[PDB]
């Protein structure tokens, strides 16, 4: 019947089954559904037959994020590049949909949407962790709160969820530090070119040269009065993760929380992948527009005991970012500023 | 224009060590360029305990250093020797780092410009009447500062307690409640209250570490609630209460 395609009849004979049976053999089907009005339809005809929809959509989401037998390899820190959203990305952006039908499930689509998140975050895939951000409606951080002040949830306040709600809101602080560096990029390599020097130019080609460079100086004056704000953008993004609040960022504060050693791992391999790679983009940002002092300012909060990021850097990154805090000491000295950018009194 | 000086060849290294030696707020940027991190290091924590003029700088010179320290080939003994080293001088600057947005603003004071204070100048910040949000966090600060204190300045670390004390007292406001209420649950919303219940939660002895109710009494600095009785009161019960309660 799933190979026909189900339309009305396979709901009555999976409740003539035991419920881990009926929620694994109707999950199996759904499985298979890409027809948005077909999913609709099709969860309507399992709450007409006493099915466990919800273990039931939770089992379709799971067993589509169980789908990858792939380990958290530590050489795919290589330049991959053009790493864009493939029909195997689609079909887990086109999962969260199964827990966000009924709002009974707006914590489950978040715990789920959380844990294919970390998957396209590790993964290089910033859009398809985008596309997943999207399947999330912009509600359901309240809509969790309803479900706990009428009746009541998991715990009078979920562990799992609050833990859940904060890694949510760790992944959007680096969507947010990501797309302003995108747009910062792209128009930053937009940089208007200097009108050339023409060779014994002419009287006309004197003016034709003004009436050029007194169009650049217009351009180029724009141009940084952008760059400037995005800029500044950027680096409230960059600043909100690397000095994240207190637990810090892809870190849970629910200490009377679950184990779940998937997504620990995730978030301490996360944490390792991003907040290093943050203040190597950030250092960059800052140093490719002449804010040399703030690069530097980069030690005192990698170093610092409240956000303990020195414990996410290798020692080679380590090495590697006192290289590129010198570039910025020795700019600071080409500029009559000390080693670290103060006054030099004589 | 200096960047010069570390691009220079290995084979003159054993050369330009040798003059660095007269110039250690450049020595550091060989040492590393070296990979002698050991050195740079102590060089790093000597220029950050030789910088005074700018505590920004000096954070960022122990912030170097003790990435120097976390990147060196020293042994697992030595290491934790030399990360609690600099992590008493990281909580030392922590009461620095940690002074109020509006004491600095009405001060008019910048924490990327400012000088690095000692421990009577961090304390006489925190204690000041421009301080119009003074809580039981500023004034245990106040009072633990009170141990970064050398034993050769010219100041009574008691008459700095017995100060502290008294302008906590100012603080609260010791005046009379509307006849009907008890001066002992009254007392638990004052900041001096709230750090005595620090000092027996953190461990100490009220018996030893308090100044005499006599003494307090006497110091001047107190002012107007020298002359009043409710205050006289008050201060002798709650004395007795969390004195005799540690007995």
């Amino acid at each position: 019947l799933i190979r026909e395609k189900h339309t009305n009849l396979i709901a009555f004979y999976t409740c003539h089954l035991p419920q881990d049976l009926a929620v694994a053999q109707y999950a199996l089907f759904l499985e298979s559904v890409t027809e948005f009005e077909q999913r609709h339809h099709c969860l309507e005809l399992a709450k007409e037959a006493d099915l466990d929809v919800a273990t039931i959509t939770k089992t379709v989401v799971e067993n589509i994020r169980k789908k990858d037998n792939g380990e958290f390899s530590h050489h795919d820190l290589a330049p991959a590049l053009d790493t864009g959203t493939t029909e195997e990305d689609r079909l887990k952006i086109d999962v969260i949909d199964w827990l966000v039908f009924d709002p009974a499930q707006r914590a489950e689509a978040l715990k789920q949407g959380n844990a294919i998140m970390r998957k396209f975050l590790a993964s290089k895939k910033h859009e398809a962790a985008k596309e997943v951000f999207v399947k999330i409606p912009q509600d359901s951080i309240a809509e969790i709160y309803n479900q706990c002040e009428e009746q009541g949830m998991e715990s009078p306040l979920p562990a799992e969820d609050d833990n859940a709600i904060r890694e949510h809101l760790c992944i959007r602080a680096y969507l947010e530090a990501h797309e302003t560096f995108n747009e910062w990029f792209k128009h930053m390599n937009s940089v208007p070119q200097k009108p050339a020097l023409i060779p014994q130019p002419t009287f006309t080609e004197k003016v034709a040269h003004e009436h050029k460079e007194k169009k650049y100086e217009m351009d180029f004056g724009i141009w940084k009065g952008h760059l400037d704000a995005l800029t500044a953008d950027v680096k409230e993004k960059m600043y909100n993760v690397l000095l994240f609040v207190d637990g810090g960022w892809m870190v849970d504060v629910r200490e009377d929380a679950k184990e779940d050693h998937e997504r620990t791992h995730q978030m301490v391999l996360l944490r390792k992948l991003c907040l290093p790679m943050l203040c190597f983009l950030l250092h960059t940002i800052l140093h490719s527009t002449g804010q040399y002092q703030e690069c530097l300012q980069l030690a005192d909060m990698v170093s610092s005991e409240r956000h303990k990021l020195y414990l996410v850097f290798s020692k080679e990154e380590l090495r590697k970012l006192l290289q590129k805090l010198r570039e910025s000491s020795l700019m600071l000295l080409d500029q009559g500023l000390d080693p670290l950018g103060y006054e030099i009194q004589l | 224009k200096r960047g010069k000086l570390l691009s220079q060849p290995i084979s003159q290294h054993g050369q330009l060590a040798n003059f660095l030696q007269a110039h250690e707020h450049l020595s550091w940027l060989h040492e590393i360029n070296s990979q002698e991190l050991e050195k740079a290091h102590a060089t790093l924590l000597g220029l950050a305990n030789m910088e005074t003029r700018y505590f920004a700088k000096k954070k960022t010179l122990l912030g170097l250093s003790k990435l120097a320290a976390l990147a060196s080939d020293f042994s697992e003994d030595m290491l934790q020797e030399k990360i609690e080293e600099m992590a008493e001088q990281e909580r030392f600057l922590l009461h620095q780092e940690t002074l109020p947005e509006q004491l600095l603003a009405e001060k008019q004071l910048n924490l990327s410009a400012m000088p690095v204070l000692t421990a009577p100048q961090l304390i006489g910040l925190y204690i000041c009447e421009e301080n119009r949000r003074a809580n039981e966090y500023d004034f245990k600060k106040a009072l633990d500062l009170l141990e970064y204190i050398d034993e050769e300045e010219d100041i009574n670390i008691n008459d700095l307690k017995l100060e502290i004390l008294c302008k906590a007292l100012q603080r609260d406001n010791w005046s009379s409640s509307d006849g009907k209420d008890d001066p002992i649950e009254v007392s638990k919303d004052s900041i001096f209250v709230k750090i005595l219940q620090k000092l027996l939660k953190d461990g100490i002895q009220l018996s030893e570490y308090l100044p005499e109710v006599k003494d307090l009494l006497q110091a001047d600095q107190l002012g107007s609630l020298k002359s009043n009785p409710y205050f006289e009161f008050v201060l002798k019960a709650n004395y007795e209460y969390y004195v005799q309660g540690q007995i």
